[PDB]
């Protein structure tokens, strides 16, 4: 089977606050909490970035609607974050739990797709840069989950912006799907 | 409680080496509880949600007395902090030659 | 562990109260410590020369 | 020695004709099963075992019932009477009983069968289905119990005793331990020790117009669940029952049964299942309790 | 020389009261399937067979449940004692044993049978079913293993002896090989030959307020998966238990036992299941292991 | 001292009473206080001869 | 590895025709693991993802 950390939503209302008084004497934002419960995950579906289907699982614990699962796995994924600099980061699936049935199997959502759920963006935004549309998706002030920073590779969304159809208002979703086709990255 | 003595409704009473079990991420109240008809142990300890004292007079009626003395807040891991309950003297006339307040009056 | 003081005895071996026993629940009562006492003179003492009876 | 199988019309009740189906003329033999059937809810990843929650299941209890009249018209009279008599109450109460134990179980009728294969006398071989409600509860008899003083003894005991003005001395072990206490009868424990589901309890109540029930603590002397009334005269008995198939609250007073239900106190009453600790009398002289819990295998 | 089949209510725990269903008043007979069934999903294209996962499942197992007591209320004693001690478990262990193999597995009460067919002082024949959590596993006593220096040769270590001023000389396959280490009693290997699922280890903590717990390697001498506690004072030792359905991590001092999930460290506890490398201690003093490896067919 | 005898082991000393002496005889005597350490009070009429 | 030479932790060894497996796609980061308690092989050779001395 695989570990699960199950933690209460991430309400960037509470985490967005920088409270937090940090060792050496200085004000951080809040730190995510410890997991409420240790459970285990079996007779699961689950995907690494969300781009077609939605995951599901039937988790040990009695999960509810709004809960973060954090899916654990005894290896480790180097990062490129700069042109020399890689680091040591661990192999995690973070999901949302949109909906938990009778027999306790949980429909999780890809923490990021349900993170950009219901924001807009102009056409004013889609002139500039790839960066200044994920630096704008990416924001803990405006999202609906908390977020403490993106990692991303310069080269890729260093190009210009693909051009939107009738310079209309589209989605934080419909811009996200238009551009990773385009940079080829999820 | 390594060694901690209380008087409750007047019955004297030690805590050696007895440990009460907490809850996580909460402020936790800390109880003697004393019933009279369990001759064998008297009182027990209970760590509770709220302040539960119950003012029952054990010394002239029946029931439980419950009396809040410790208040335990925890985070997820361990203690946070401890403060106890305050311990009133109900006096009618005091002579005396010299006090120190370190609160108020 | 709790060891119950001020509680009758059934079987007159249940609850033995002992003078260090009663000697704390004393000092809690006045609201003393082991550097301070609590001192009450009926009768006058007596000075004869070097001595205080 | 042997087993003894009886029908209750109304167990805990005063109208309650027992049918001795073991001794009697109608005879229940063969019972088709008497245990148990579970699921455990067990899911297994990569060879390891997981276990869930055990839904503990009961099965149908079927009996091969026997009539033994003295003629045809006998027979047919029996049949008529027991499935009658079982299709009055909603449901039937059967008591299984042992040189060890004694339990109960509140069956449903299921199915009966009836057909014209008759043996001597037009006796009956025929098919008797049940459908469980609680299968296995215990009918104990709940007390209170009574605090007594230890006695007094010279040397043990705190008394100013011996040469005036009296003296109590302080020994390792022996020192001083108090007697009891001034009016020790004031300490009445209704004990709880184990979780019960329904109870059969007759109240009398002491003062009109002062609540009165009983109230439930638990191990640490909260409050849980109160059946509280509040009357305008003093009822001679407040009947409350628990049972949550014919569950039932009436202060009698003389011949005349009321009903108490909208005079109960709604906010106090929180459950039915009563939990390990203590119950206490509220405004009552004097009280006698029928305990009935459970039992999944006996 | 025959087989042992027991039945236990809590392996690995101090509670366990073992039923001894070979030789005991309670007896197991004629196991209906000790095998297994896998679904290997073999899709096939054009008559070439391509095989996906094989799914090993096991089947519930039905034994001939029969008593031996000496009269009625014996046998009664018997049926209620066997199948309660089952129910007050969530699960209950068994022991396969043989000449060859001491396997076990978690059982889960599946039915129980209970009918008026008694042989002779009431005996009883009975079956009873039961659901697979896990099916054949090892229970072994996990140990260290010490490193000990080899003799000194002359000629063959590294030692400068013999006529003054000592000399070694470098030979063709004979040469110099080291004798040894100094303080070679600092070496202690934790080896995990195979792969197992969960384990009771007993931990014995050394300094307070330091992660105290074990941490896993694997052969190439990284960290997949550690369990580690940061505690306030020194406990007398820390109980931790993999088990999927009964997991305990306490921290005992004196005679009092508090719980150690909050202070456990989340995102170091990556997996339950330990693979082939060696487990180290973090602030430990002593250790005492339990482990349980899973077995298919057996 | 202020010696915890009633749980530990130990001589407990403590000073009552002060006593000013001549060569001759006594002068004068001065008792220690008597401190009555207390969490809250709840008076109704109180007399200070000395000072708070 | 032909013939290298390596100093670890100051003890000596050689890789005479040791071959090491790699990921594709991938930056590889060889290691050499000394483990004193595997007294027949006490090195071995890994290729990892990131460097993990
Ligand atoms: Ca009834
Ligand atoms: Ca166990």
């Amino acid at each position: 089977m695989l570990e699960a950390n199950v933690y209460d939503n991430f309400n960037p209302n509470y985490y967005n606050i920088s409270d937090f008084s940090m060792p050496n004497g200085k004000k951080e934002k809040r730190g995510l909490p410890i997991p409420k419960a240790r459970c285990q995950v079996i007779n699961y579906e689950l995907w690494e970035t969300g781009y077609l289907y939605t995951s599901s699982a039937t988790l040990t614990v009695s999960v509810e609607v709004g809960d973060i699962v954090q899916i654990l796995f005894p290896e480790v994924v180097p990062i490129e974050e700069a042109l020399g600099k890689k680091k040591k980061l661990n192999l995690d699936m973070v999901y949302l739990v949109t909906d938990v049935d009778e027999s306790n199997k949980a429909t999780l959502k890809n923490y990021f797709w349900a993170m950009i759920e219901s924001l807009d963006v102009p056409n004013a935004i889609t002139k500039t840069t790839n960066f200044a549309i994920i630096d704008y998706l990416i924001d803990p002030n405006k999202n609906n989950l908390m977020s403490y920073g993106y990692f991303f590779n310069s080269s890729i969304f260093a190009g210009k912006a693909t051009i939107n159809r009738k310079a209309e208002t589209s989605s934080a979703h419909d811009v996200a799907k238009r551009i990773f086709s385009k940079v080829q990255f999820q | 409680y390594t060694n901690t003595s209380i008087i409750a409704g007047g019955r004297y009473f030690e805590l050696l080496n007895e440990t009460v079990a907490l809850k996580g991420d909460s402020v936790n109240y800390i109880h003697a509880n004393i019933d009279l008809t369990q001759t064998a142990n008297p009182v027990s300890l209970s760590a509770e949600t709220a302040n539960n004292s119950n003012g029952v007079d054990i010394n002239n009626g029946s029931g439980v007395l419950k009396v809040c003395f410790d208040i335990v807040t925890t985070s997820g891991t361990g203690v946070t902090s401890t403060k106890p309950i305050v311990q009133t003297s109900t006096l009618d006339s005091i002579s005396v030659n010299d006090m120190t307040v370190s609160g108020s009056i | 562990t709790i060891k119950n003081f001020t509680f009758f005895s059934p079987n007159s071996t249940e609850f033995p109260v002992g003078s260090n026993n009663d000697g704390k629940l004393y000092m809690m009562l006045t609201g003393m410590d082991y550097r301070t006492i609590r001192r009450k003179d009926w009768s006058s003492p007596l000075n004869t020369a070097l001595n205080v009876q | 020695m042997v087993r003894q199988y009886k029908i209750h019309t109304n167990l805990d009740g005063t109208d309650d004709k027992v049918w001795d189906v073991t001794n009697g003329k109608v005879r229940f033999y063969q019972p088709s099963n008497l245990g148990l059937q579970s699921t455990n809810n067990i899911w297994q990843s990569n060879g390891i075992g997981v276990m869930g929650t055990r839904s503990i299941t009961q099965p149908q209890i079927e009996f091969k019932l026997e009539t033994f009249g003295e003629s045809l018209e006998e027979n047919y009279q029996l049949m008529k009477d027991f499935v009658n008599d079982i299709l009055s109450k909603k449901f039937v109460t059967l008591e299984y009983q042992t040189e060890i134990f004694q339990v109960y179980a509140d069956l449903a009728l299921a199915d009966v069968t009836k057909t014209e294969g008759y043996g001597k006398n037009g006796t009956f071989s025929e098919k008797i289905t049940f459908d469980i409600i609680t299968k296995w509860y215990t009918y104990e008899n709940l007390t209170f119990d009574k605090i007594q003083n230890g006695k007094v003894i010279a040397g043990m005991s705190k008394i100013y005793g011996g040469t005036a003005p009296g003296n109590y001395k302080y020994i390792k072990g022996t020192s001083y331990t108090y007697y009891g206490e001034s009016d020790i009868d004031r300490l009445s424990r209704w004990d709880i020790k184990e979780e019960i589901f329904s109870f059969m309890g007759i109240l009398y109540p002491k003062l009109p117009k002062t609540p009165a029930g009983v109230r439930f603590l638990d191990d640490i002397g909260n409050e849980y669940t109160a059946i509280v009334f509040k009357t305008e005269q003093v009822q001679d008995y407040i009947l409350i029952n628990t049972d949550v198939n014919d569950e039932t609250y009436q202060g009698w007073k003389g011949t005349t049964a009321l009903n108490l239900f909208p005079v109960m106190d709604f906010e106090r009453y929180r459950t039915r299942i009563i939990e390990k600790g203590q119950m206490e009398l509220i405004n009552l002289s004097k009280a006698e309790f029928k305990i009935k819990r459970k039992a999944d295998f006996v």
